């Protein structure tokens, strides 16, 4: 099984260099040509740059100037240092292997080829903020449920800067009907959202139930009890 | 074989005559050359020693 | 060989009548092309100051058709009808 | 390009992108399905990796004054994407940012009425002078509905914050709402009210102070 992952720190003023990494499991990072890329909410996906162990590293030329990457063989991961960052930079970055092919068009020869790169497996995302503003950890309040054999039950998350926030309903154990809500941008310039599950009537022997709250950005670790 | 393919196009100087140049390339741009077996031209060249000798 | 062998260039023309100067666009080889001063963005023709350059028509063609050199009458064309001639000496198998 | 071609299942979508060709291109495809990350679909022009099926091609980067065209044959409900390429031509150099995503959408949806579950403000939160209602709707169809807060049969002018239907992994869509309160306001009237629209059919969560 190969797989990966990477990490990041969620908010940057616009000032500083935003540094990222990127986990590898399966297959060793020296053999890959690794390549990072960003994508903003909407828009399209954009190449950032590619590295290989020997050094071997080009960058966009846009923001070439920029941006500065790098690996480790101890560590093993992918190490992307973007300067200088901006609002504009504010996007969610994937980490991805890279495979290459030759394209041979004319005769070899003489050049007369050109080698293209396609991105084989990506990472699930990074979320990239550009703000003046100062981060806060969320408020946590549980929901009401009760008030036959049906029945449901949530727990609200508040007031949070910035997005995202990780929900996971009693300590990840419960999954089924679990229903994790999209945040809301209160006009204070905070996030909000919600979590909600489907438990039938049958739960008097105090099924434990509690939801995990983690916001990273403000390092905030919260969970709650529902009880009716 | 000059492997790109032309196309035509008639700048009028005039009056009653024009002057043809290529007005695009369609496809890829390729160089120019001539193939020729180095089996048949070196034992061609050998040929050609034994009665230079 | 990518020194900018194919070239595109431009240049103001008077058509087929005095009353219209249009800027032109064409493309020409390095070869067939030499440029003037320091290297602008600017060239002339290989030899367009030097000589006269005609278009040869496009109807006609340079296709080489074999000929024979037919001999006038009081007159005769000898073959040397060897194998192998030296190209300068006596012949042997001779023919008219 | 915001373009979006819609088709019927077991019928055939031609999605088109980029510029058109100049040399021999090579134009990988890309599929993101909402929320996650670019799966990737076709190499170079035609060729796919492991798990992409044979309904899967593309146009063979051997032709000049064409664009890149991915089909889908015989679409089904999951193939629901937003379609990218990445476009490496012989003539025109790199492609660092990536085509358009072009929205593929099937036509043939059965309508799905939401799913509202309405809450009050925790015992938890009025302890801090503070008041939040919560109205959850979930898997409907299509993504577009008028969310309308009733104060004891009197509408809600603000505190009302509802969000925009994002898509769920299923063809279904999701959205939240929230009234912001203040605990005399939330037990001084006798209930309120969360009317959502589907859009066609009204209904209605309420909820009462204890
Ligand atoms: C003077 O002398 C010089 C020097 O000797 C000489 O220069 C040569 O010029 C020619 C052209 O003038 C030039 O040919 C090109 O060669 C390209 C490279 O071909 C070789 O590599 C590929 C890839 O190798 C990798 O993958 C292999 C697995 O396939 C693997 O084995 C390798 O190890 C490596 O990993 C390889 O596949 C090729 O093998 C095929 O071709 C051989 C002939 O060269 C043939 O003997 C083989 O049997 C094999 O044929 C199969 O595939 C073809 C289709 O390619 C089928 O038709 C057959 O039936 C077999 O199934 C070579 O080893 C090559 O990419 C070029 O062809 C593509 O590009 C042109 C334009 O760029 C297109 O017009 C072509 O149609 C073709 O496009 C197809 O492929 C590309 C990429 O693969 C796709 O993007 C396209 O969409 C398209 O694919 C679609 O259509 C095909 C059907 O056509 C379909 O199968 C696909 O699924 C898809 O739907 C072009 O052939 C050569 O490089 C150059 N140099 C040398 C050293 O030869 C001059 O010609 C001489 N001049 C004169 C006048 O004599
Ligand atoms: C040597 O150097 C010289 C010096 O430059 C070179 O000379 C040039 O030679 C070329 C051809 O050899 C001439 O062609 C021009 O082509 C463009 C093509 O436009 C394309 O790009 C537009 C903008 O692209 C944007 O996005 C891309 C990424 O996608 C990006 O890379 C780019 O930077 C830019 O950001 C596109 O909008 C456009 O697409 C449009 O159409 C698509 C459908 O085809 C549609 O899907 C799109 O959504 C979009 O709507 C296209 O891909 C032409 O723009 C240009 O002239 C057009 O525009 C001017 C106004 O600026 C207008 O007055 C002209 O009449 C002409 O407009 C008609 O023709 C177009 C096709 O030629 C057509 O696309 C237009 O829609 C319009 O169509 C009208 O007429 C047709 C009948 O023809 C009719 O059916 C329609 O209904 C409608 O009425 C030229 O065509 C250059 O002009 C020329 N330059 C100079 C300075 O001389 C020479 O090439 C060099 N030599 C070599 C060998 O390279
Ligand atoms: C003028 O031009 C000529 C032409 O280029 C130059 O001389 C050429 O030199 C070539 C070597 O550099 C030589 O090629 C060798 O040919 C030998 C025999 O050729 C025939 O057989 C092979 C194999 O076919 C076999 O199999 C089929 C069935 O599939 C049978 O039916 C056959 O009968 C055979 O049994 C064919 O490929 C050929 O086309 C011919 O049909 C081959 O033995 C030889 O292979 C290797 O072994 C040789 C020793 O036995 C060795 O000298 C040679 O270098 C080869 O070495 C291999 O291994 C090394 C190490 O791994 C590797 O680096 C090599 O690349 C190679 O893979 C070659 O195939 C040409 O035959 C020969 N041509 C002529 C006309 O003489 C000459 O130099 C040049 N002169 C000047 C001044 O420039
Ligand atoms: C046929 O083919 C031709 C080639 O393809 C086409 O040529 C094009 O012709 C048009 C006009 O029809 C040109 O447009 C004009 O450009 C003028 C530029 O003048 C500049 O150069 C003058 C002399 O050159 C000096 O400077 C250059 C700088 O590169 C040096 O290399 C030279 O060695 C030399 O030193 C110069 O006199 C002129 O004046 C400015 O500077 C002086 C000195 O300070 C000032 O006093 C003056 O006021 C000028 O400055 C101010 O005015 C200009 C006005 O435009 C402002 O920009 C400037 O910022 C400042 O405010 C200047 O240096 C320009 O003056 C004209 O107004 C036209 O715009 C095209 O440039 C030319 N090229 C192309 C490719 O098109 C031709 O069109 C074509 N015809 C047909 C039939 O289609
Ligand atoms: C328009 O375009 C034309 C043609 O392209 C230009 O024409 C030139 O015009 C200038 C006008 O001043 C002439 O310049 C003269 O140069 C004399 C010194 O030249 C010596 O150095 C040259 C440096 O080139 C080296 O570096 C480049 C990269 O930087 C390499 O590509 C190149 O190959 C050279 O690399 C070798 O040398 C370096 C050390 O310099 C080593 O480190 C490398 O490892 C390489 O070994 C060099 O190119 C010259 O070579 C010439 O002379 C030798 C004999 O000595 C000959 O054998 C060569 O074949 C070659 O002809 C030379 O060593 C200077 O003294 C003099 O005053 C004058 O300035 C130039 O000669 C013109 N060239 C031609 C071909 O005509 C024109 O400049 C340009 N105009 C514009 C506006 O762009
Ligand atoms: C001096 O030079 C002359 C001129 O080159 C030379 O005479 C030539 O002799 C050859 C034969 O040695 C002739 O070739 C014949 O040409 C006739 C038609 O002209 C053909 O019909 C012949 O074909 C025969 O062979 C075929 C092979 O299968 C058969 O299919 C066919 O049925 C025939 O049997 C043959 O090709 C050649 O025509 C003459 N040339 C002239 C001008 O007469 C002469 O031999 C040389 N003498 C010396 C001493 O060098
Ligand atoms: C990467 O994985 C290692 C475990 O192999 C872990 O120690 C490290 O913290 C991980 N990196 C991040 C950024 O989570």
């Amino acid at each position: 099984q190969v797989h990966l992952q990477e990490s990041g720190p969620g908010l940057v003023k616009p000032s500083e260099t935003l540094s990222l990494t990127c986990n590898v499991s399966g297959t060793l990072v020296r053999d890959n040509y690794w390549s990072w890329i960003r994508q903003p909410l909407g828009k399209q996906p954009e190449w950032i740059g590619y590295v290989h162990d020997s050094g071997d590293t080009n960058y966009n030329p846009s923001l070439k100037s920029r941006v500065h990457l790098s690996l480790d063989k101890s560590k093993n991961l992918v190490s992307l240092r973007l300067t200088g960052v901006t609002a504009a930079d504010s996007a969610i970055y994937y980490c991805a292997t890279t495979k290459h092919g030759r394209r041979i068009y004319g005769v070899v020869a003489f050049k007369e080829w050109f080698t293209y790169f396609y991105m084989d497996v990506w990472g699930k995302g990074t979320s990239v903020t550009v703000s003046s503003a100062s981060t806060k950890g969320p408020s946590v309040f549980p929901l009401a449920p009760s008030s036959g054999g049906t029945a449901a039950l949530g727990c609200l998350v508040k007031d949070y800067f910035p997005e995202p926030v990780t929900v996971s309903w009693n300590s990840g154990a419960l999954t089924s009907g679990v229903h994790t809500f999209p945040a809301v941008l209160q006009s204070s310039g905070l996030y909000s959202l919600s979590s909600v599950v489907t438990v039938p009537s049958s739960s008097l022997g105090t099924q434990t139930y509690i939801c995990n709250v983690n916001h990273k950005p403000s390092n905030t670790k919260v969970d709650k009890r529902v009880e009716p | 074989t000059r492997p790109n393919n032309n196309t035509r196009k008639s700048i009028h100087i005039g009056p009653g005559r024009a002057f043809y140049t290529t007005g695009e390339i369609i496809g890829d741009i390729r160089q120019a050359h001539c193939n020729i077996s180095r089996a048949k031209w070196n034992d061609t060249l050998k040929q050609i020693v034994i009665k230079l000798r | 060989m990518e020194r900018g062998e194919i070239k595109n260039c431009s240049f103001n023309i008077t058509t087929s009548i005095r009353d219209k100067v249009q800027k032109e666009y064409a493309l020409f080889y390095k070869l067939d092309v030499v440029p003037i001063d320091n290297n602008n963005t600017s060239y002339r023709l290989i030899s367009c100051d030097t000589s006269v350059i005609t278009q040869a028509c496009p109807k006609i063609s340079f296709e080489p058709i074999p000929i024979h050199y037919c001999a006038p009458a009081g007159f005769a064309i000898l073959k040397c009808n060897d194998k192998t001639f030296n190209g300068k000496g006596p012949c042997k198998n001779v023919s008219t | 390009a915001p373009t979006f071609v819609s088709v019927a299942p077991g019928q055939t979508a031609r999605i088109t992108c980029g510029e058109e060709s100049l040399g021999s291109r090579s134009v990988i495809w890309y599929q993101q399905r909402p929320g996650q990350a670019p799966s990737l679909i076709i190499y170079n022009n035609n060729d796919r990796p492991s798990g992409i099926p044979d309904r899967f091609s593309g146009s063979p980067g051997s032709t000049f004054g064409t664009t890149a065209t991915l089909t889908i044959t015989s679409v089904e409900a999951g193939d629901e994407a937003d379609y990218y390429c990445h476009i490496w031509d012989s003539r025109r150099p790199t492609n660092w940012v990536f085509g358009e995503g072009t929205t593929l959408i099937v036509l043939s949806q059965p309508k799905a009425a939401p799913s509202v579950t309405l809450f009050p403000p925790s015992s938890e939160e009025l302890q801090a002078n503070k008041a939040t209602l919560v109205c959850l709707i979930s898997d409907f169809y299509p993504g577009a509905v008028t969310v309308a807060w009733k104060a004891d049969s009197s509408p809600v002018k603000a505190g009302v914050e509802t969000t925009t239907p994002s898509k769920q992994s299923n063809n279904k869509y999701a959205a939240s709402s929230y009234l912001s309160l203040t605990p005399e306001q939330w037990k001084s009237h006798k209930s309120y009210s969360c009317q959502v629209t589907h859009e066609g059919s009204t209904v209605e969560k309420t909820v009462a102070p204890t």
